DNA sequence: TGCATCCGTGAGTAGA
DNA sequence: TATAATGGGAGCACGGATGCA
């Protein structure tokens, strides 16, 4: 009945009315410190639904990796708007990240064991550890790496350089490390006697990366 | 302007799940009720107090009432007592909390999220006496016994068992408010066999079926007098405001007279009933007429037994009935003179 | 982990887990609390900042906002939010009519009255016509508001017997089936823990029921 | 200050 | 109580009073 009584004493329109009683937007009765677009809540201060979600639970956002594609930052790593999330997704906002059913999960195994290496002691740089990347040594000429046991050859090939295992029967007789530099002769399975080349390494050779 | 419209809106803010989405919430949930029984199991309360007090935290200050179905009032003290006494159990213990909390957090998103299903299932139901909204809120309900009722083991898609107790919530609805004269659930499942049944009859006979064919087709223990009783059971009230003229002038309802309220020609006939009722009761001795009205209660309203119209006037027993019949024998003389009251017979 | 055992993931040997190609990424404002021991706060809770959150007291919320505790990240992460109470329909405007203190407004209305503008002084007065009429009649403003419905006497809106045997009623029975069956339906929601969007339909039907 | 919006009015009796 | 199903459908005339541009 216009003008509204109610909406007179409470000093509201009849649109604001309309829309808080039939529950349309929400009306503030006490702000607890709440700030929206810079400015605080104040009360009696009319909020549509999308600020009374962003308000009362916060602002997030999830967005949608095509299938068989690898995000370009990790999981819990805070984002800036603007930074693209991948190569097809950009983010609309700042804030954390997080992973959303990751379809793989890769496993680095740690393996700690012993093998070793026959070198020419000039080419050899004397260091009491090697670091990944780190010259092993640097031969000043095509120098080949024989077997010094007779054996079944087993080739583990890493992301670079390689583990040659040589086994008699069941009991493996030999451990051998091929660093960055050196190329396999010989192939997995294979039989090879003592003085045999396992293997060449030419030119400058360093330890794997990995 | 437009509540289903506004409803609509509301409903697409958010967002439809995926199936790994879906199967982590169902999971989520499945887990939280575990977790609230292993708490009940540990704490040594009861289940559903648990169970409220887990829901009042996440549904947070907005909302807290008390349940019908617990043995104490559900306050804000009470939940904060119960809330501490749930966070002073050991970390493994205490593992089952977030467990539960994720859990009615997980139900909540998930209830949200199949808002959609039953507008859809609810906008088939339309013109069976309940509005649109009704059937959407009644299948609101359904779908929230499938979300508690759920399981992710079974790998069906969330859907597939929505839709049973959300048609289920509607049907029932349907059948529960439809009519002002409630009808029990049963005899409208008959009533809707019969009319499907006689639509059948005619669709065939192409005529209006009686209610022997209908007997008929309706198979062994069904005759015409059942079909016409049931029919007549079904009938819907009319409004009294229903229009009679061709303006808005007349109402049905001001050609129904009223048949309680005595009419003054009524109430002049009961006291002049009386009136001469006393006018001849007093033609005789005194104490066996009011012994005759103490039968009758006319002075008091009440009939009494041998025993106590007996002891009423010191006199007991037999003698009372032979004086009645005797009063009612001298009763037969004066009016017989007078016969004063022959046309409030009828 | 998986519904079957026998299509579960158990690492063979040590190692260490790196997560790729996930669905999707959620972005999220918020605050991250890695806790070494044990955590004080569970999922739903409220936090300002200051508050203890895991650690035995150590680790705290540097601001305003909704509690998530991660289980598998070992983490507790706040979303950045408020406790604003912010409600809607004949709760929130029974509680701003509760609040009004009218001898307050009818001073404040008073003041507006020695205004130069016309058509200040003109809703002032508007607005001081019913304040003053509150104050004067003793009724409370929140009275517009109803919690209790009245029910008309049944004989007023008669279900009676006509002469056919049928039935004849008033509509006002229908009006107060809808009513009664909307208010009905809303309490058994409340009871169950509805989610905020069915409850607040129930609401607005409830409320266009007693309209 | 004037244009424009919503809202609320529009004979009685009889009969049907 | 279990394939999956996920956003509706209809439908003249002059006055006072207030709201807005
Ligand atoms: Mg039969």
């Amino acid at each position: 009945d216009v003008p509204s009584k109610i909406g007179t004493l409470l000093d509201l329109s009849a649109t604001e009315l309309e829309q808080v009683l039939y529950f349309s937007k929400y009306i503030v009765l006490d702000p607890k410190g709440a700030i929206l677009n810079g400015v605080p809540v104040e009360k009696r201060q009319l909020l549509t639904d999308e600020e009374y979600r962003e308000l009362r639970y916060g602002k997030q956002e999830t967005y949608p990796l095509p299938p068989g594609v690898d995000a370009l930052v990790k999981d819990g790593e805070e984002v800036v708007k603007g930074q693209e999330l991948a190569p097809g997704v950009v983010s609309r906002l700042d804030g954390v990240a997080l992973y959303r059913f990751p379809r793989r999960v890769r496993v680095e195994y740690v393996k700690k064991e012993r093998a070793g290496l026959r070198l020419p002691l000039a080419a050899w740089v004397e260091k009491e550890a090697y670091k990944p990347g780190e010259i092993l040594a640097e031969l000043p000429e095509p120098y080949l790496f024989r077997a010094e046991e007779e054996g079944v050859v087993e080739l583990k090939e890493l992301e670079e350089g390689a583990f040659l295992v040589l086994r008699r029967e069941d009991e493996p007789v030999a451990t051998y490390f091929l660093p960055v530099g050196m190329t396999p002769l010989v192939v997995h399975g294979e039989i090879v006697e003592k003085g045999q080349p396992l293997a060449e390494a030419k030119g400058l050779l360093r330890m794997p990366r990995q | 302007s437009d509540p289903v419209r506004q409803y609509l809106h509301e409903i697409g803010q958010v967002p439809l799940l995926t199936l790994e989405e879906e199967v982590e919430l169902a999971r989520k949930v499945e887990e939280g009720m575990e977790a609230i029984k292993k708490l009940s199991e540990i704490t040594g309360l009861d289940p559903d107090l648990i169970r409220e007090v887990v829901r009042a935290k996440i549904l947070g200050s907005a909302r807290v009432r008390h349940i019908p179905g617990l043995k104490e009032t559900l306050d804000p003290k009470t939940v904060e007592e119960i809330d501490q006494k749930l966070k002073s159990l050991p970390k493994e213990h205490k593992r089952y909390l977030h467990i539960a909390r994720e859990g009615e957090a997980a139900r909540q998103h998930l209830i949200e999220a199949n808002l959609r299903l039953v507008v859809s299932i609810a906008k088939k139901y339309t013109g069976r006496g309940l509005s649109f909204l009704d059937l959407i809120q009644e299948g609101n309900q359904g779908l929230i016994r499938a979300v508690e009722k759920f399981e992710y083991k079974r790998r069906f898609k969330f859907s597939t068992y929505a839709t049973w107790w959300i048609r289920q919530a509607i049907n029932r609805a349907i059948a529960d408010q439809a009519r002002t004269i409630r009808i029990p659930v049963h005899m409208v499942e008959t009533i809707n066999k019969l009319s499907r049944t006689a639509r059948q009859l005619q669709q065939e006979l192409g005529r209006e079926p009686t209610y022997e064919e209908i007997a008929e087709a309706m198979g062994p223990g069904w005759d015409a007098k059942r079909v016409e009783e049931t029919l007549k059971i079904a009938q819907e009230p009319v409004s009294l405001e229903t229009p009679i003229g061709d303006e808005k002038d007349s109402f049905y309802g001001d050609f129904i007279p009223d048949e309680h309220l005595p009419s003054p020609v009524d109430a002049a006939t009961q006291s002049l009933l009386s009136e001469e009722l006393e006018k001849a009761l007093s033609k005789l001795s005194e104490r066996e007429a009011m012994v005759l009205k103490l039968r009758k209660g006319l002075i008091d309203g009440r009939e009494h037994t041998l025993e106590e119209v007996g002891a009423f006037f010191g006199v007991t027993r037999e003698r009372i009935r032979q004086i009645e019949n005797k009063a009612l024998r001298k009763l037969k003389y004066h009016e017989s003179r007078t016969r004063k009251l022959r046309d409030f017979l009828d | 982990a998986a519904i079957d055992p026998e299509e579960e993931v158990i690492a063979e040997a040590e190692g260490v887990v790196h997560l790729h190609e996930p669905a999707s990424i959620l972005v999220v404002k918020a605050r991250v609390y890695p806790f070494e021991d044990d955590v004080e706060v569970s999922t739903g809770d409220r936090v300002a900042p200051g508050d203890v959150l895991a650690d035995g007291g150590k680790v705290k919320s540097d601001v305003y906002g909704r509690v998530e505790v991660d289980l598998v990240r070992n983490v507790v992460r706040v979303v950045e939010s408020y406790d604003i109470d912010a409600r809607m329909g004949a709760e929130a405007i029974q509680q701003l009519l509760k609040e009004l203190d009218l001898e307050a407004l009818e001073k404040e209305l008073l003041e507006e009255m020695k205004h130069p503008s016309r058509a200040r002084r003109a809703k002032a007065r508007k607005r001081l016509e019913v304040v003053r009429a509150f104050l004067d009649s003793g009724n409370r403003p929140e009275w517009m508001i109803l919690e209790a419905v009245p029910v008309l006497p049944p004989d007023l809106r008669p279900m009676v017997q006509v002469d056919g045997g049928r039935f004849a009623t008033s509509d006002l029975n229908d009006l107060y089936r809808r009513l009664i069956n909307r208010n009905n339906r809303l309490k058994k929601l409340l009871a169950q823990g509805a989610p905020e969007i069915i409850i607040r339909n129930e609401k607005r039907m409830l409320q266009e029921a007693v309209d």
